[PDB]
RNA sequence: UCAAAGAGUGCU
RNA sequence: GAGUCCCAUAACCUUUGUACCCCAGAGUGAGAAA
């Protein structure tokens, strides 16, 4: 007595037309089995008639808390209502029993079928998936499953971006790079610029400074009075270089070097200059960033230490299912909590295993906490 | 990089034009991603600094 | 792939540990036919040999086995019948009731085996860690069973 | 034993997607997904072949319940490279991200999960590797979490519930395919602690016969687990 | 069979229906 | 079934003929390239093409057989099946693409 | 590859032959072949695992082989028995 | 809904105290939130007592995952003080764990509320 | 290549 | 005549300099103070 099917996709919904009613007698025998598997007999089944995609994303996880708790959409009972006939009652199938009560309660005129007879051409319709649409635009449905997966999944757990804790990961592993190369671009300014003026390598040790002061002075025989108070104006003039690169720059041994040549120094140094700028940038960042999300810890011992030790567990999760012990040991290889002082290494451990806990599992975090564990650190410091 | 530079946001990967980046038949392709892309929402904080 | 079966994890070298009331047993054809002629009832047959509750288990093998006998035999199909009498379902070709009992056997240790058939008693005993049941006298005897 | 300077010799195993690495000690191993990380602190292997850097991850038979079954010798396993899976009782991926690791990119593994607080890792996990989808839902009601599904060819129960039987079940019946693969792990002690380990086996293999299943064999898990065995059954709707 | 032109609710589903059906009582 | 649909063109081919509109080669011509159409409509790999090329095949008939009525019978329309035949046709022509390709908004 | 390394050859003789490495360690009888298709590995522990199982980067070694010499106690054991086996020959 | 849960009423709760001090007088019990989570990390638990009125809770949280992870039964009693109490030691403790010892005298009675635990879960 | 024979896949 | 296709644009070892570590490590688990 079937003759309309209600199927349920990830990139819409589809309602199908019952043609012929498979034998509802003989439905456990093989050979009618068969011909659900089989496409060619099951088209001679259902014919599809229905599709409307949802609108978007946004949509079909609404839609999707909905059927999930047997409700109907505003989608839904558009989809119904200009298909079912008003009409003694037309018959519909609905792989849920908790839909029906919903959809009758909407249509008076339809009575829904979740019976296994249903449940058969449920499991067919599935089984051909966008083979019945015939090249109606359904996407592609394994991955439509997966996005509203992750978005039917994660909705009911309330995670956020807010307990999103890699970006301290991505950010320490970050740092140290531009560290690095903040460095080892460095190293090669002095070389490259130490050909053509030795001396004054050894006039700023500081590598920033010395690529800001090369950066003006890039010809040493330029060399004027305004010009000194320019580079004077540059750092203090207490280390006294501003003199001593005039006097050394006056006189030196250094190998001029070609316009090209000089054109490479500035250039290659100011790319050294916006690492250095966009260091600061991002540990700044990152120290915001704790405070959102690991206000404990980062209060306790602050931010720079937490999150090499966030990252040292692989993430927030993994530092707080940790035992004290393990804490410990896990930055005793860079000193990160460093027999009087290896007693409180273990003390500031437990705690520190401690304040992990109030931020991870805490789905707004305070410092509250936080300030109180850092006291009872502060009042063991003096006893000891 | 050229990408997240001209789209911050798979919202703006919809209306916003790939073509000197990428060629026509590529550039449709991050749109229709963007759409169904399985990746989670981020802060303009987390933005800029990506950026 | 060559396959060695595992030995039962309830079988201490030939003792089995895991065979404890409330006891199973499969249900041979004659096993029925002769507690008839000895007049002796099924279920308290069990408990007064083995004083312990007992679960009767019959397959779909010897459900079909005892209707092929025929209308000579009507009693010992209707007493399959009882409802303390449970059924094991089968989901194998061969109706050979022997064949069956033997398998399940081997592939479980939880089962006491209730036959007097002679080909069939020779083939369990060789099987580790199995009771036997079988009826003869005036009332059913166990041999492998050492809680009795 | 396995000493993180020593070297071992990897090797396939029977089952395709599945790897032996030899050596003074012999290791259930599988492929990385996600080279360059352990998922619940696995060991990991790393190999250079033409030159690239892959990487394999170590499986505990101890820890995962399937891996145990490899080192019983399970005959015959549906999970295998470019095969859809339904993995029920998704804890966390301990054994999720070890069963990707045989489907491969071209297979996904649907995990399925009820409480909210392992759901938090296994959808970290998830991210990590784009095939795994998790499906926090009660797998007692396959309903709520049928617009998730894409249809699977094995069907893995996880869970430790008295119910699993009619979980497995009505899972089953929606999602596996006729023919399809079903394996099943039992704690006796979770089902019936009254009557003895064996038993409860016996009544489990049971259920499995009249909603459709012919099941193909069971394995102890001794010595990796007690009062456990894994069965496995293909889903013979006719 | 259910038809797009005529409607078949007997009653006003959505908030435009309503909004519309009120000016059509008011106006005549 | 493809000896079906030739099949219900026998009559109105009779119907040509009989009024003499048709000669029997030149209907024969006729069903040759409807034979030959309605292979390709019914085999695999159809696209909604052969549906528009077969369409605007008879209505190159429709022309013709309007034409002939009137250089030979002098009859605005001859009260037989031949008249509403194509019409007929086309219609049913059009029905099987747009259910065998209910996506080309085109053919719609 | 194939002409492959002699240091590749020799660890694979070492597995063939591992039963006889330790006295105390015993293995299930089996007939190794060289796989057809193969890769050599490294074993890389955890940080949580620094103390438990890490050896220094001094007795980290190239092949499986060499590092069985750096074992003091694998070479007594070697060296005993070798001079029984000639003894009896 | 809260984070508290399963917590166990006035009965089970007595059932649990019970083990506590018995498991305690056995020398079947560690006692403490960090000596629980070894015992997870060894898999040597029964099941993992938690109190429910510790001040944040918060600071037990990290033991559920190990056990749901490791499938170990667990319970929140209402009061950390009475939980010390049933350890035997004289300070509040806000959580404890019994250990796997099947050549323990107590197992039956272990057993019997591992089996409430279960349902309550 | 043809030439004769098998065994799977797609699809009406 | 003769290997790019196992990073000589490299791996490993030694020496030197810089900064930390020598408490146990799946660390232990009820005393401490008087």
């Amino acid at each position: 007595p079937i003759e309309y099917l209600l199927f349920e996709e990830p990139t819409g919904y589809a309602v199908f037309k019952v043609k012929l009613q498979q034998d509802d007698i003989g439905s456990r025998l093989k050979e009618v089995q068969e011909q659900i598997n089989d496409f060619g007999a099951f088209t001679k089944l259902i014919e599809l008639v229905s599709f409307a995609p949802f609108k978007g994303a946004a949509e079909a996880l609404e839609n999707a808390n909905d059927i999930s708790e047997g409700l109907v959409s505003e989608s839904l009972k558009a989809i119904l209502d200009l298909n079912l006939p008003k009409a003694k009652n037309i018959t519909l199938a609905i792989s849920d029993k908790n839909l029906g009560p919903s959809i009758k309660e909407e249509f008076p005129y339809v009575d829904c079928i979740s019976n296994e007879l249903a449940q058969d051409l449920i499991r067919g319709v599935r089984l051909h998936g966008e083979k019945l649409f015939k090249g109606l635009q359904s996407g592609d449905l394994e991955r439509a499953q997966l996005g509203l997966g992750h978005a039917y999944s994660r909705a009911k757990v309330k995670f956020s971006v807010q307990k999103n804790d890699n970006h301290i990961i991505q950010a320490i592993a970050l740092l140290d790079q531009l560290d690095k190369d903040i460095n080892t671009f460095a190293m090669r300014v002095k070389e490259w610029y130490g050909w053509h003026f030795p001396e004054l390598a050894k006039l700023v040790p500081d590598n920033y400074t010395f690529a800001k002061l090369v950066l003006f002075i890039k010809d040493k025989a330029s060399l004027n009075d305004d010009s000194l108070h320019d580079l004077a104006a540059l750092l203090n003039e207490d280390s006294g270089i501003a003199q001593r690169v005039i006097d050394n720059a006056r006189i030196s041994m250094g190998q001029d070097i070609s316009e090209t040549d000089m054109e490479n120094v500035c250039v290659f140094a100011q790319r050294v200059a916006s690492l250095a700028d966009y260091r600061r940038q991002l540990y700044d960042y990152l120290c915001e960033k704790m405070h959102t999300v690991a206000p404990n810890l980062s209060e306790l011992i602050g931010e720079v230490i937490g999150a090499r030790l966030i990252s040292h567990a692989g993430s927030l999760t993994n530092l707080s299912k940790q035992a004290a012990s393990t804490v410990q040991i896990l930055g005793a290889e860079k000193a990160l909590f460093r027999k009087n002082k290896g007693r409180i290494s273990r003390y500031l451990a437990n705690k520190c295993s401690m304040a992990s806990r109030i931020d991870n599992y805490s789905e707004e975090p305070s410092n509250v906490f936080g300030s109180v564990l850092k006291k009872q650190v502060e009042q063991r410091l003096e006893f000891y | 990089a050229r990408i997240i530079l001209t789209m911050g946001i798979r919202s703006k990967a919809s209306e916003t034009d790939l073509s000197e980046i990428l060629p026509e038949e590529i550039e449709e392709r991050v749109k229709t991603a963007a759409e169904v892309s399985m990746g989670t929402e981020i802060t303009q904080t987390d933005l800029d600094n990506i950026n | 792939t060559r396959n060695i079966p595992q030995v039962s994890s309830a079988l201490f070298f030939q003792y089995n540990q895991a065979i404890k009331p409330p006891y199973q047993v499969l249900i041979d054809t004659n096993f029925i036919n002769f507690s008839i002629q000895k007049k002796v009832d099924i279920v308290r047959g069990m408990m007064d040999c083995l004083l312990a509750k007992c679960n009767p288990l019959i397959t779909d093998c010897v459900m079909a086995e005892l209707e092929k006998l025929g209308p000579k035999y009507r009693i010992a199909l209707k007493l399959a019948r009882d409802p303390r009498i449970k059924r094991l379902s089968c989901s194998h070709k061969g109706t050979y009731a022997d064949d069956c009992l033997v398998h399940r056997v081997l592939q479980h240790k939880c089962y006491i085996v209730a036959t007097n058939d002679a080909g069939l008693k020779q083939r369990i005993r060789k099987i580790p860690g199995i009771p036997l049941m079988s009826v003869g006298g005036h009332a059913y005897v166990i041999e492998k069973l050492p809680d009795v | 034993g396995a000493r993180g300077g020593a070297k071992v010799v990897i090797e396939p195993h029977r089952h395709a997607g599945v790897y032996i690495a030899r050596g003074k000690e012999d290791l259930l191993v599988t492929k990385n997904m996600a080279p360059g990380e352990s998922v619940y602190g696995e060991k990991r292997i790393s190999v250079e072949e033409p030159p690239t850097k892959v990487e394999y991850r170590v499986w505990n038979p101890f820890r995962s319940k399937l891996a145990a079954g490899i080192m019983g010798g399970l005959d015959e396993l549906f999970i295998a490279p470019g095969k859809k899976v339904l993995y029920l009782g998704a804890a966390s991926g301990t054994s999720v991200s070890h069963v990707s690791d045989v489907v491969g990119p071209e297979g996904v593994v649907y995990a399925v999960e009820f409480s909210h607080r392992p759901g938090r890792e296994l959808i970290s996990m998830a991210k990590k590797r784009p095939n795994i989808i998790p499906i926090i839902e009660d797998a007692r009601h396959p309903q709520k979490y049928r617009m998730l599904i894409g249809m699977v060819d094995c069907v893995f129960a996880d869970v430790a519930q008295p119910d699993q039987a009619r979980i497995i079940a009505l899972n089953s019946h929606m999602f596996l395919k006729d023919q399809g693969g079903v394996v099943i792990s039992i704690k006796a002690n979770c089902i019936d602690s009254t009557v003895d380990a064996e038993t409860v086996f016996a009544r489990e293999v049971q259920k499995l016969r009249e909603e459709r299943i012919k099941p193909l064999e069971q394995l102890t898990l001794e010595p990796y687990e007690r009062d456990h065995c894994i069965v496995v059954g293909r889903y013979m709707r006719s | 069979h259910a038809s797009a032109f005529t409607r078949t609710q007997d009653v006003p589903q959505t908030e435009l229906q309503e909004k519309v059906d009120q000016v059509l009582q008011e106006s005549n | 079934k493809t000896r079906y649909y030739l099949e219900q063109c026998i009559p109105e081919m009779d119907d040509l003929v009989e009024k003499g509109l048709f000669t029997k080669n030149e209907v024969s011509l006729i069903m040759k390239k409807r034979t030959d159409f309605e292979h390709r409509l019914n085999s695999r790999g159809s696209s909604i093409n052969d549906y528009i090329k077969y369409i605007n095949y008879e209505s190159n008939v429709n022309k013709l057989r309007a034409k002939r009525c009137k250089r030979i019978l002098q009859v605005k329309k001859t009260n037989s099946l031949s008249d509403w035949s194509i019409q007929q046709r086309i219609g049913f022509i059009y029905q099987r693409g747009t259910n065998k390709f209910p996506q080309d908004l085109k053919f719609w | 590859d194939d002409n492959m390394r002699r240091e590749v050859q020799r660890d694979l003789l070492l597995i063939k032959h591992r039963a006889a490495l330790d006295p105390k360690r015993h293995y299930k009888k089996q007939r190794w072949e060289v796989p057809e298709r193969f890769a050599i590995g490294t074993i890389i522990e955890d940080k949580s695992e620094f103390y438990s199982s890490r050896m220094n980067r001094k007795e980290r070694k190239s092949t499986i082989l060499e590092t069985l010499m750096g074992d003091e106690a694998s070479n007594k054991y070697f060296k005993r028995k070798y001079n029984e086996i000639q003894e009896k020959s | 809904n809260p984070k508290a849960f399963p917590l166990a009423d006035a009965a089970l709760t007595q059932q649990i105290l019970d083990v506590v001090q018995q498991a305690a007088n056995l020398r079947q019990l560690k006692k403490g939130a960090n000596e629980a989570t070894k015992t997870l990390n060894r898999g040597i638990s029964e099941f993992i007592i938690m109190a429910a009125d510790c001040e944040p809770i918060e600071i037990l949280l990290h033991l559920p995952l190990l056990c749901e992870d490791k499938n170990v039964p667990y319970v929140f009693v209402p009061s950390r003080v009475a939980l010390g109490r049933a350890c035997g030691v004289s300070r509040p403790v806000i959580a404890a764990s019994i250990t796997t010892n099947d050549a323990s005298a107590i197992k039956t009675q272990i057993y019997a509320v591992k089996d409430k635990i279960e349902t309550l879960l």
